[PDB]
């Protein structure tokens, strides 16, 4: 912990009192933020309490017994309390949707921050995989839940500069009904898991690895890039899981980022679960070692990315 | 032979719902009809024309056992115009109302399927696209099988080349489609594999891989063969001529799937037989 955290920490506990009920008329839909394959996303205005929220929206065709369970589950993120993880307001269910009210993050997931700067730094990305470490071992330790789905469009950053997880799986029902959408574009799933089954904490390293390569190049790296797609500096999901699982993993480029970094996803991407890094050691990795004594001004680099004024 | 609807036809009313390949509203049209706003917005005019051949072939289908194919139109966007059911999805009712079907009305359930998809492929038909969502029981008796062939619609074109993207739902795939290896992987026995699955609903009142909670887990194990719906989860009472039924329609290699003509006859003779 420090200073600046147990405050913002402790001032989200007041506004969060001051939200009692959550009911679908003391809403206002302001914009829309963002859309997947399961859900979508709207910034709105809590009338009773004025606070800015944001309201996923995800509709399930389940049976009532499996929704009422999945509300119920969902409710544990009431003690999900980190600077590393979304905020939580509530949630509930009306009209045939599950509601998910979690805090504003004004920066978005890093997907789309992705979009916008083509490449991230390797200096951001270094604070982020403290991030997305502190977050991932707050949630082992605390909680004993692993997110299971760590990919850039689950890790938000607002105007604060705060990198904090959110979409994870809390709800063991809620994975069970998402387990029939339909085919995605691309998968984050560790190959252990493509095939057996959730290798504790080491399955969701693997998904923050290819996250981090993905964010460092700027494009989703599998397959790897070409020869001289590279010096610039399409496949059906089946063959993505097979290359995932049948294929050496991706790597970092060549020359155009640092070795204490080229090592530290290449230590994420074994595919061996046990041989792959763990918490306690990426945490005391050289990459991140250096990254965190680093002082890099992220809010500035992202509002400056996004276009806006520091 | 140019089935088209104008704009101001179409009172697109309720949003229903959002599917793999457009977004549903209840509209009027003469009575209540389905209007599919379809996803493919921007339809180029090499994919354009295939669309208004395969609706041709969609409008002169006409069975007990089909949802009527009206045509389309192009106005505001690109969409379908079918008929509206005023039943429940069977996957409604075995999912999520858990309606309790006696054993014979579960057979007949299938055999009016396996009767509506004998005619479609008897027309040179493949669905592509079979599930219980695709299965509604109008008055809650008849069977009314919808969402069937529109391949042009479902492939997102590039210029003039149909690379189908593999979507729909995981489940009721036949492995060889999930593969996408060879050409033209959606064929008769996709279609028969998917029935299969269905009959695994009917038979056990679950859908497959209940135990597993991964999409990608599944889409990789299913398509290496690794993975095959658990039979044992069939209910107890369910005939020995049924189960296996079943068990041919999910063979992993294609060929050896049986074609609707024999299914539908298998499920006749077990039908009479109590
Ligand atoms: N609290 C939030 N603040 C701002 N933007 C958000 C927030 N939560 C979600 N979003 C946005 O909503 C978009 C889509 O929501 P989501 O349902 O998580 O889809 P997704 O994660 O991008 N992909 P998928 O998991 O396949 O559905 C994201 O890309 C974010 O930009
Ligand atoms: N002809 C119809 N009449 C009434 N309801 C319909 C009709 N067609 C679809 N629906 C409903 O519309 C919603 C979504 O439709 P749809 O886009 O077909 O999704 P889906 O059928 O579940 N998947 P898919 O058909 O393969 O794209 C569901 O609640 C359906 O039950
Ligand atoms: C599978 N599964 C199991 N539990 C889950 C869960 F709690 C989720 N939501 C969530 C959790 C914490 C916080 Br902070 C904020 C949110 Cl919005 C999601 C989810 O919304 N996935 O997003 C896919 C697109 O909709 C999924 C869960
Ligand atoms: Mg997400
Ligand atoms: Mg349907």
């Amino acid at each position: 912990l420090d200073e600046q955290q147990r405050k913002r920490l402790e001032a989200f506990l007041t506004q969060k009192q001051k939200v009692g009920e959550l009911k679908d008329d003391d809403f206002e839909k302001i914009s829309e933020l963002g859309a997947g394959n399961g859900g979508v996303v709207f910034k709105v205005s809590h009338k009773p309490s004025g606070l800015v929220m944001a309201r996923k929206l995800i509709h399930l065709e389940i049976k009532p017994a499996i929704r009422n369970q999945i509300i119920r589950e969902l409710q544990v993120l009431h003690e999900c309390n980190s600077p590393y993880i979304v905020g939580f307001y509530g949630a509930f269910y009306s009209d045939g949707e599950i509601s998910i009210c979690m805090e504003h993050m004004d920066g978005g997931s890093l997907d789309q921050v992705l979009k916008k700067a083509g490449r991230i730094p390797e200096q951001i990305l270094g604070k982020v995989s403290i991030a997305v470490i502190k977050g991932l071992t707050y949630l082992r330790e605390k909680h004993k839940i692993m997110h299971r789905d760590v990919k850039p469009s689950n890790i938000l950053v607002n105007s604060r500069g705060e990198i904090k997880l959110c979409d994870f799986g809390v709800s063991g029902q809620l994975i069970d009904a998402m387990a029939n959408a339909f085919v995605g574009t691309r998968s984050y799933m560790s190959p252990e898991r493509l095939q057996g089954t959730h290798y504790s904490v080491q399955s969701d390293i693997w998904s923050m690895g290819l996250s981090l390569v993905e964010m460092a190049v700027g494009r989703y790296p599998i397959p790897p890039p070409d020869a001289k797609e590279l010096e610039l500096m399409p496949m059906a999901i089946f063959e993505l899981l097979d290359y995932i699982v049948n294929e050496p993993p991706p790597k970092l480029p060549s020359g155009v980022f640092s070795l204490e970094f080229q090592d530290f996803v290449n230590k994420c991407l074994i595919k061996n679960p046990a041989e792959r890094a763990d918490l306690k050691q990426l945490m005391v990795h050289a990459f991140i070692k250096r990254s965190d004594a680093e002082e890099v001004d992220f809010a500035g680099w992202l509002c400056s990315t996004i276009g806006l004024n520091q | 032979d140019d089935w088209e609807i104008p704009d101001g036809q179409i009172t697109v009313g309720q949003r229903i719902g959002s599917g793999s390949f457009g977004t549903v509203y209840k509209g009027k049209w003469h009575g209540d009809v389905a209007v599919k706003m379809l996803n493919v917005t921007a339809p180029t005019p090499q994919q354009l024309q295939a669309f208004k051949n395969e609706v041709g072939v969609l409008r002169k289908t006409r069975h007990v056992n089909i949802l009527l194919f009206m045509g389309y139109s192009t106005k505001p966007q690109l969409a379908i115009v079918t008929q509206w059911c005023e039943g429940s999805s069977l996957y409604h009712h075995l999912h999520i109302i858990e309606t309790k079907f006696e054993m014979i009305k579960l057979i007949d359930i299938a055999r009016q399927t396996a009767q509506g998809m004998d005619y479609l492929h008897a027309k040179s038909i493949i669905h592509r696209d079979l599930k219980s969502n695709n299965i509604f029981l109008h008055e809650d008796l008849t069977v009314k099988i919808g969402d069937f062939g529109l391949a042009t619609v479902k492939s997102r074109w590039s210029g003039s080349h149909q690379f189908e993207q593999l979507s729909g739902s995981i489940l009721w795939m036949a492995p060889e489609v999930i593969r996408m290896q060879d050409k033209n992987p959606y064929s008769f026995q996709s279609d028969v594999y998917a029935f299969g699955i269905v009959l695994y609903e009917l038979m056990t009142g679950q859908l497959p891989y209940s135990n597993i909670n991964n999409r990608d887990q599944i889409i990789f194990m299913v398509g290496r063969g690794y993975l095959s719906p658990d039979l044992s989860k069939v209910r107890s009472n369910c005939p020995k001529a049924m189960k296996r039924l079943m068990a041919e329609c999910l063979k992993k290699k294609r060929d050896e799937r049986p074609l609707f003509p024999q299914i539908l006859a298998s499920i006749e003779l077990l039908a009479r037989s109590l």
